[PDB]
């Protein structure tokens, strides 16, 4: 209108039947099922506690 | 010298281990902590004081 | 006297003779290889790989350990490794799982 | 000793019969290919064809 | 990997020449996880 | 083989490296249509 | 390795630290 | 059957071959 109320947009999104997706790659790529990571000598014959 | 001295491979300097659990009677505050030393990396108990 | 001299890596290149155990023992060191991301990559580690050959009419292992470890205490344990192979090449491995213990009453007095 | 001249290639494609062209592309293969170095002295070593 | 390799030609049921090899590699104290590959 | 080409960096599939085929590189995609 | 690490270039080991 | 290749259906003189053997599909 000519004349108006102020406005302050307010954005979202709508991500339905998704499953959040963390992969566990030291580039988050996906090249293969078992993983960069995984396989590193840090992550495979030590034990880590995960908070 | 500039070689063979330091790793250059991203690992830190200080680090800050949060106990894996508390128990506190009112005489006495234990914390128990696991502190694991990488995977080549050494470290000299000098270090590692209570904060 | 030195039967095989194959060298079935090209990519190692042999440092000293197949010197004999009084088998036969040999040392390859590694060619160039590529470039590495840091000077801190190819000693790293502990890991050591045992590589199996296939037998040529007499059998080759391909042991690799990591560099730190002393090159007189590698050979010398691979030696006395391979004079116990050659000196055993039993009951007592048979009695660590494929023997049992409860069924080894029937027999012994049955 | 200095490398021996390499032969420079035209190929024909089409009704252009004097296109210039590169050497082929190959893979490195032991068999076929070899490593010298284009001068003797300083080591810079690159593909033959034997 | 490593620099080094050494390769034992020996003249040669259950094999026994890897578990061998493998014992006298895991007696260096400085050494762990040894891996059995053929 | 993994010495004379770049076989480490491609993905595996058990003990063959997934390699593209030789004539892949390259591309052309044009037209006024 | 390479006759360890190198040293700034231009008792050692042990301690007897005692008494009370 | 020593001729494996004798159960296969017939394009012309020759069995339909082709393929791979196995499945990768798995995430999420």
């Amino acid at each position: 209108d000519p004349r108006h109320a102020l406005r302050d947009p307010e954005r979202k999104f709508l991500c339905d039947r998704t499953l959040w997706r963390i992969p566990f790659s030291s580039n988050f790529m996906s090249m293969g099922s078992l993983t960069d990571l995984g396989q590193n000598l840090l992550y495979a014959n030590a034990a880590h506690a995960l908070d | 010298p500039t070689h063979d001295v330091t790793t250059e491979r991203s690992q830190r300097l200080q680090l800050r281990f949060v106990p894996v659990d508390r128990e506190d009677t009112q005489y006495s505050y234990k914390t128990r902590f696991q502190l694991a030393v990488g995977d080549n990396r050494v470290l000299d108990m000098a270090s590692t004081y209570f904060d | 006297v030195v039967l095989d001299e194959s060298n079935p890596t090209p990519s190692y290149k042999p440092v000293t003779e197949q010197k004999v155990i009084l088998p036969t023992i040999q040392v390859l060191a590694s060619k160039k290889r590529r470039m590495a991301e840091n000077e801190d990559d190819r000693g790293a580690g502990s890991v050591a790989e045992v590589q199996m050959r296939e037998v040529k009419p007499i059998q080759t292992v391909d042991v690799s350990v990591p560099d730190h470890s002393t090159p007189m205490e590698v050979v010398q344990s691979l030696s006395r490794a391979a004079q116990v192979a050659q000196r055993l090449t039993v009951e007592a491995m048979d009695l660590s799982a494929p023997v049992d213990a409860k069924p080894l009453d029937l027999k012994p007095v049955d | 000793e200095v490398m021996a001249p390499q032969p420079t290639l035209v190929a024909e494609q089409g009704a252009m019969k004097a296109v210039p062209v590169i050497k082929p592309a190959q893979p490195f293969t032991p068999a076929v290919h070899e490593t010298q170095r284009i001068v003797t002295n300083l080591p810079i070593t690159t593909a033959v064809t034997r | 990997r490593g620099n080094l390799t050494y390769r034992l030609r020996i003249p040669v049921f259950l094999p026994l020449l890897a578990p061998i090899i493998a014992a006298a590699i895991g007696a260096i104290p400085g050494i762990a996880s040894v891996a059995i590959q053929a | 083989m993994d010495e004379y080409n770049y076989a480490a960096l491609a993905p595996r599939q058990g003990s063959r490296p997934m390699l593209s085929q030789w004539s892949g590189i390259g591309t052309h995609e044009m037209h006024g249509g």
